C-alpha cells in the first residue's frame, strides 16, 4: 500500500484495551456530558457534567461511610485518587457527597484562573484521557473553563458506553503518581 | 525506579524473545507476532510507548493465569511503576497541553519487510485534535525507521 | 566442582546483612508466630501473631503520644510506614494502641476485601524473609490466617533470626508504597 | 528516578573501581574481590539485584566512616531511591505472589575462570518455597553467562 | 588557557537560572539571617532566622485561610511543600501562623531528634545555595543553630540574591520527598 | 519514572540534535552551542547534571513560547513535569555528598574540553564546590584526563 525503500511496507495496529478490564480500570467518554471509568465487567463510575445538580446538602460523611463498609472498595480507591490529585483544593464546601447504602455519589460545585473549578477540571481532563477535550472547550492555555456548573460522579453498571473514545487505562495510571503531590496543610 | 517486568515467552516459538498479540488484543485485526530483535529494544529504551503497552498486556495475561480474585485494582496499584514509564505518559500529557501532536496509546505504525517479513518496533501513531496525523506529516519519521531497519538487517 | 566450557567454575556468595544494622532496619523471623525488625544493636521491634490479645480498649491516643515525646523516633517511623502501607484500611476499630511512657504497642484485631487482608498483605511485605510460613495462603490479594491478632511491640535485640536471615529489603519496599493507597478522611 | 550513587573504592587497590566484599560482609566465607569489568555493569543496568546490594553496603560503610549518631533511619529514608531500584524488589514480590522462583537477596552465583581469576557479575540465586533452586533448574542461565564471558574476554584482545 | 593532550583546551560555562523565573520557583540567600524564594518577577517569600519573634499566638487558622481565598495559591503551595517535607514533626505548638487578608506568615519556634532539627533540615534543603552559612553545622541527623525562630513571610521581588545565585534545584528536590516522612494523625 | 523530555531542535541548525544556550541563559558570556554527538548522551545517561539543566531550560523555553502567560505565575505546571525533566535522585546524590563533606555539584558552573581546531566539545561535567569555593583544576585533574581519553575514543570512532 505505502512502500518505503521498495521493500518496507507501512502497516498499522490498534490495541483493544477492553481486554484489560479485569486488572485495571478503563476510562472513556460517551458524549460531551458523560464520561465513564470501568472496573471489571459489572461495576463502574459515571463522570457527568450537568447544569442540573444532584446533591443539595454541603456535607460529606466519609467517616460514616468508611465504618459502614458497604461501598465497593475498588470504586472508593479511584474516587480517592481523583480527589487527592486535585491541585490547590481549598473550598471544601463544593465537595458534597452521599454514600447511603454503599451507593457512592460525589458532586463538585464549579460555580463557587486559580479558582477551584480549574483544579477539578484539570484532574477530570487527566482522568478521562481520551475525549476529555470535547467537554473542556479550553484548547491550549493552566486555566480551564466550562459552561457546566457541576461535576457529578456516580456508581453505575457496565454497558456499551465508550462511543466517542476507546477505553484506556492511561488516564488512571497517570494520576497514581501525582496522587498526593499537591495538597495544602489541613 | 524504572520498569523491571520482562515479557514472558510462549511455548510454540522458534526464538526465545519475541512477543505476539492475539486477535482479541487487536481491534479489527488478526494476530500479529513481533520478532526478538524488535522487542529486545523494550528492555533497553525507556521512551517507547508500545513497549509500555506490551508490559501491561503481559501483566494482565500473567495475573489472570496465576491468581484468583473485581477488586484486583490493589494489584496494579503496586505494579504500575514496574510495567510503564509514568513520565512517558506525562510527556504525552504535556504535548497535549502545548497543542503538539501526542500519543493516545491506541494506534501504532511499523515497517514490515516485503519478503523477509521482519518488522520494526511499532511506534505510536500521533493524533492532533481528534484525528490521527496523515502519513505525510510524519513521513521523515518513517524514513528514519526504514534506515534503522536496513542497518539492523545488515547485522 | 562443576565447570562450564571447561574453564569457568560455578561459585557462590551469601551476603551477611547483619552489618547494615546501624543505617537501616532489618526484618527476620524466628518461627511461625514471632517475627522481628531490628534497628541497630539494642532497640528492636517485635510483630507477633497470637490468638491471645494484649489490648482490650479500642482507642489509639496518638496525639497524646506525640506530645509526650518519650518513644524512639526510629520505631515510630517504621510503625507509621506500616500503618500507611495498609491498602483500603477502613475499619479503625480494629487498630488499638498503647504508648504510655514511650512503650509503643499496637494491636490489629483480625475480623477477600476485609481489613484483615490489608494488614496481612503489609505484614507479608514487612518481614520479607519467612512470611509465607505464617500466611498459609500460597499463591492467590486475599490472605487468610488462623490467628486473630497481630500485635506490634517494642523489644530488645537478641539472636532471634532463626528461620530467615535479616534483610532490609522488606522495609525498603514499603517506603515507596507508603501513602499510595489511602481513602479520604 | 534511578540510582545515582557510585561505588567508592578503597585506597590500596590495583585497579580503580574494582569492588571487594570483606569477610564480615559475607557469611561463612573469606573476602571476595570482583574486577572492574564486572562491577562496571552496575552503572549501566537497572535490572541487577547484586548491584543494588553493593550500593547498600557501600552506603552503609560511607555513612559510618563520615557521620556520627540508633535513629539514622531518617538518612536511609532519603537515600533509598538513589541506591536501590524500588521496582526491582517489587518485581521479586510479584514473582513470589505468582509462585515463580524469586530472588530473596541472600545467595548469589557467578562464574570464575580457572586461571584468569576474572569473574562474572553475580546473579541472584533464586528460591522457590524456602529452598534454593538446583543448578539443574537454571542451567541455561549459566550457559548464557559463560557465552557473555567469552565474548568479553575476546574484546580484551 | 590550560591545554590537555596538546589540543583540548579547558573551558567553562555558568548558567543564569534567573531566566527560569516564569516557570519554577528560585531559592537564594542574601546574608546569614535572610533567605528568599522567588516566584516570578513580583511576589516571593522571605525565610528569616531571627532571635526576634513575629507571632505570639500559638494558633494556625489554616481552614479559615483556605475559605477566604485571598492568598497567592503559588506561595501557599511552597508553604505546604516545606511543612510536609519536615520529618518527624510532632510538636504543633511551635508552628504558629497568621493568614489575615491573604498575608501569609508562618513562624517555627526552635526549642538531636528535637523538632528544631527537622525544620532546619528542610530549611537546609529549601535554600540549597548558601544554607550552610546559617547552619554552623558542618557534617553530621543533627543541625543546630543559634537563632530561635524561622519566620516565612510573603514579600515583593528585589535584587536580594547577593551571596548565592538563584536556583530551582532546592524546591524541585522537596517535591519528591513531600509526604515521605510523616507520622500517623 | 525517568525523564522523557526530548530537547527541541531550532530551525536553522545544520545537524539535527545539537543544542545551544543563548547569551541570556549564561552569565557573563556569549552564546555557546554543543554538537549532537555530545547532547546525544543526555538521552542515554541518567547521571549527568548538565543534561537535567538543559531539559529545564528547554521546558521553560517551550512553556513560554507555546502557553499564553499566566496572570500570576501558576506553579502547577512544573509540579506535574518535574520528574519528566530532571533526575530527582541525582540532586539527592549531591545533597548526600554535601552532608558527607564531599565536593558536590551546585548546578551553577560546568567544565568541558574544547578542541582548539575542530571545535568539538565534550558534554559539560559539573564543576564541584566544597565550602563555598569551586575546586581548583589541580584537585580534579584526573577527571579531565579521563575525559580527554574518551574524547580521543569518540573522535577515532568517527573514522
Ligand atoms: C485515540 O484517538 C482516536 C482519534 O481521535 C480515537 O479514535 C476514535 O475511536 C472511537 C471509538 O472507537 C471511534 O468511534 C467509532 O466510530 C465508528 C464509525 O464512526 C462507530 O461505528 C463506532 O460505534 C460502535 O461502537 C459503539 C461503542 O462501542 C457502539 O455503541 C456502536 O453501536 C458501534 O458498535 C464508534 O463510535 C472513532 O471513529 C475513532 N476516530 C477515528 C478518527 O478513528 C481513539 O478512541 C483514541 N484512543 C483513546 C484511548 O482515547
Ligand atoms: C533466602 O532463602 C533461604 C532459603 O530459604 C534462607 O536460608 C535459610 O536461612 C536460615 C537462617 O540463617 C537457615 O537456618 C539456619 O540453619 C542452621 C542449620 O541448618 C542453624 O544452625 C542456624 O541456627 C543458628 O542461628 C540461629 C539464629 O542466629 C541461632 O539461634 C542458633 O543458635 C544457630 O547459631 C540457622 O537456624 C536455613 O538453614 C537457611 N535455609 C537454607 C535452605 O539454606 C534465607 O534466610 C533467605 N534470605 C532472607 C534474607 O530471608
Ligand atoms: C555555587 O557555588 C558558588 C561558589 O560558592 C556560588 O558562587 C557565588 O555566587 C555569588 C552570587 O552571584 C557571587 O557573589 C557576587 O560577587 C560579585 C563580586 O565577586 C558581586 O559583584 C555580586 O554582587 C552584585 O550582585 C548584586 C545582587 O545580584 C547586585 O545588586 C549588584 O549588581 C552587585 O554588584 C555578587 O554578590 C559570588 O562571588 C560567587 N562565588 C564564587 C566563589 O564564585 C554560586 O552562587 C552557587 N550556586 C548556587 C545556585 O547556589
Ligand atoms: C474483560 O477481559 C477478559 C479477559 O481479558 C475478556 O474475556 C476474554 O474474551 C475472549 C473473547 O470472548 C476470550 O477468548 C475466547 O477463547 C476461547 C478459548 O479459550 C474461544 O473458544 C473463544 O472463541 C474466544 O476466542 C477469552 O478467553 C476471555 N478471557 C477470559 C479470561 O475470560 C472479556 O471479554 C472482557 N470483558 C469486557 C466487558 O471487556
Ligand atoms: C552492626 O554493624 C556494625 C558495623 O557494620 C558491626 O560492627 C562491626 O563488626 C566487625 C566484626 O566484629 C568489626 O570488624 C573488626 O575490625 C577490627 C579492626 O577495626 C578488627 O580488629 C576485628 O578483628 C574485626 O575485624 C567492625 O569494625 C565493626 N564495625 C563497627 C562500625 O563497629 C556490628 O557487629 C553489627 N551489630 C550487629 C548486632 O549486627
Ligand atoms: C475483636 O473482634 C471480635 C469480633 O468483632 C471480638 O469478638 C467478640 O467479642 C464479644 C465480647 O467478648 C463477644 O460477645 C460475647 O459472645 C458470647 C457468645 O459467643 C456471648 O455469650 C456473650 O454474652 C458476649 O456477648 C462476641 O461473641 C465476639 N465475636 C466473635 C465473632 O468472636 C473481639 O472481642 C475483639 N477483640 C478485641 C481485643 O477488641
Ligand atoms: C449523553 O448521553 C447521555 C446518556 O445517553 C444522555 O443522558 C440522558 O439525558 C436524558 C435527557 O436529559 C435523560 O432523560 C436520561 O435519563 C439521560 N441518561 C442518563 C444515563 O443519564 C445525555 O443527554 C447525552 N448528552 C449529550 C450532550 O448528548
Ligand atoms: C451526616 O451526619 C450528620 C450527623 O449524623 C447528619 O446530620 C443529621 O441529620 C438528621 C436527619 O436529617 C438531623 O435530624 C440532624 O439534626 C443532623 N445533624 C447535624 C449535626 O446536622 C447528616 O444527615 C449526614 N449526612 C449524610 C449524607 O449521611
Ligand atoms: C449552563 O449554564 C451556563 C450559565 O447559565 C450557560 O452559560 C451561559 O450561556 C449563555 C448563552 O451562550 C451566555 O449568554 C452566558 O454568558 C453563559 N454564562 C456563563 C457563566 O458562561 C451554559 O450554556 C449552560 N449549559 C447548558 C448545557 O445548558
Ligand atoms: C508482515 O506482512 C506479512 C505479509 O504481508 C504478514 O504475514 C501474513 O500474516 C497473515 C496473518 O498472520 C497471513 O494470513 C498471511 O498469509 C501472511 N502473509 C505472508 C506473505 O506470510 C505478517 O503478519 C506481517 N507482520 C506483522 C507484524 O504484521
Ligand atoms: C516461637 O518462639 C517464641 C519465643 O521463643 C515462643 O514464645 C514463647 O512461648 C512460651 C510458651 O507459651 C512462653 O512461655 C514464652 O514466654 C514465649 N516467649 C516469648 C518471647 O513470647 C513461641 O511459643 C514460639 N512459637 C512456635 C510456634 O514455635
Ligand atoms: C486460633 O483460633 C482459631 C479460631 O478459633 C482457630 O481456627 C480454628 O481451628 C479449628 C481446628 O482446626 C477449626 O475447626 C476451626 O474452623 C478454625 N476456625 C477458624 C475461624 O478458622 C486456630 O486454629 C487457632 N490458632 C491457634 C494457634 O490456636
Ligand atoms: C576465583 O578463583 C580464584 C582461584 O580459585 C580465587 O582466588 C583465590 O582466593 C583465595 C581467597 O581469597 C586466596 O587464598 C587464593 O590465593 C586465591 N587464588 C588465586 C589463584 O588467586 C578468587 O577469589 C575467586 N574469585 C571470587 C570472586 O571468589
Ligand atoms: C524572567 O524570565 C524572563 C524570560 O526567561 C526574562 O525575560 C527575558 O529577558 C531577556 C533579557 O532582557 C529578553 O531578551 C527576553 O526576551 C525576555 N523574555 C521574556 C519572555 O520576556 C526576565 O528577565 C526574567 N525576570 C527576572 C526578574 O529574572
Ligand atoms: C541581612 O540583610 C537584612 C536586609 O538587608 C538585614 O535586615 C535589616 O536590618 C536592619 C537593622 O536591624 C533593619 O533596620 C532593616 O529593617 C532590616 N531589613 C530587613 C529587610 O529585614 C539584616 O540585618 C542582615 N543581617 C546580616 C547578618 O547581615
Ligand atoms: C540568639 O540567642 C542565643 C541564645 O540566647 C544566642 O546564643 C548564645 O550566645 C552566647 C554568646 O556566644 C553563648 O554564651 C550562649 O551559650 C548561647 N546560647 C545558646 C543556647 O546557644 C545567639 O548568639 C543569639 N543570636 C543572635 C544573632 O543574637
Ligand atoms: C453552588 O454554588 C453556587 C454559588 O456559590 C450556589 O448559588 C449554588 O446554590 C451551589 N449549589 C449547590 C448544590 O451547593
Ligand atoms: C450504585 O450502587 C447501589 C448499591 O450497590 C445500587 O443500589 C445503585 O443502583 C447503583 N447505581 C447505579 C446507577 O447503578
Ligand atoms: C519498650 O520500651 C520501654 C521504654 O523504653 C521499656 O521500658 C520496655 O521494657 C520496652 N519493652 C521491651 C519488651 O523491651
Ligand atoms: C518559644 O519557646 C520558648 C521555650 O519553649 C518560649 O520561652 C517562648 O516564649 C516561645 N516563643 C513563642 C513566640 O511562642
Ligand atoms: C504580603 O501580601 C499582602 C497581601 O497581598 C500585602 O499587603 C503585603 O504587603 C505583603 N507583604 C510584603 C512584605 O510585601
Ligand atoms: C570552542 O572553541 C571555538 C574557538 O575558540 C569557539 O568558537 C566555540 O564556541 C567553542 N565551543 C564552545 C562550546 O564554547
Amino acid at each position: 500500500t505505502s512502500l518505503y525503500k521498495g521493500v518496507y511496507e507501512l502497516q498499522t495496529l490498534e490495541l483493544n484495551m477492553e481486554t484489560l478490564n479485569m486488572t485495571m480500570p478503563l476510562s472513556c467518554t460517551k458524549n460531551n456530558s458523560h464520561h465513564y471509568i470501568m472496573v471489571g465487567n459489572e461495576t463502574g463510575l459515571e463522570l457527568t457534567l450537568t447544569n442540573t445538580s444532584i446533591i443539595n446538602h454541603k456535607f460529606c460523611n466519609l467517616s460514616d461511610a468508611h465504618k459502614k463498609n458497604l461501598y465497593d472498595h475498588a470504586l472508593m480507591s479511584i474516587i480517592s485518587t481523583f480527589h487527592l490529585s486535585i491541585p490547590n483544593f481549598n473550598q471544601y464546601e463544593a465537595m458534597s457527597c452521599d454514600f447511603n447504602g454503599g451507593k457512592i455519589s460525589v458532586q463538585y460545585n464549579l460555580s463557587h484562573c486559580g479558582t477551584v473549578a480549574n483544579g477539578v477540571l484539570q484532574t477530570f481532563m487527566r482522568m478521562a484521557w481520551g475525549g476529555s477535550y470535547i467537554a473542556l472547550d479550553s484548547g491550549c492555555g493552566d486555566c480551564i473553563m466550562t459552561s457546566y456548573q457541576y461535576l457529578i460522579i456516580q456508581n453505575t453498571t457496565w454497558e456499551d458506553h465508550c462511543q466517542f473514545s476507546r477505553p484506556s487505562p492511561i488516564g488512571y495510571l497517570g494520576l497514581l503518581s501525582q496522587r498526593t503531590r499537591d495538597i495544602y496543610i489541613s | 525506579g524504572t520498569f523491571t517486568w520482562t515479557l514472558s515467552d510462549s511455548e510454540g516459538k522458534d526464538t526465545p524473545g519475541g512477543y505476539c498479540l492475539t486477535r482479541w488484543m487487536l481491534i479489527e485485526a488478526e494476530l500479529k507476532c513481533f520478532g526478538n530483535t524488535a522487542v529486545a529494544k523494550c528492555n533497553e529504551k525507556h521512551d517507547e510507548e508500545f513497549c509500555d503497552m506490551l508490559r501491561l498486556f503481559d501483566f494482565n495475561k500473567q495475573a489472570i493465569q496465576r491468581l484468583k480474585a473485581q477488586t484486583s485494582i490493589q494489584l496494579i496499584n503496586k505494579a504500575v511503576n514496574a510495567l510503564i514509564n509514568d513520565q512517558l505518559i506525562m510527556k504525552n500529557h504535556l504535548r497535549d497541553i502545548m497543542c503538539i501532536p501526542y500519543c493516545n496509546y491506541s494506534k501504532y505504525w511499523y515497517l514490515n519487510h516485503t519478503t523477509t517479513g521482519r518488522t520494526s518496533l511499532p511506534k505510536c501513531w500521533l493524533v492532533s485534535n481528534g484525528s490521527y496525523l496523515n502519513e505525510t506529516h510524519f513521513s521523515d519519521d518513517i524514513e528514519q525507521q526504514a534506515d534503522n531497519m536496513i542497518t539492523e538487517m545488515l547485522q
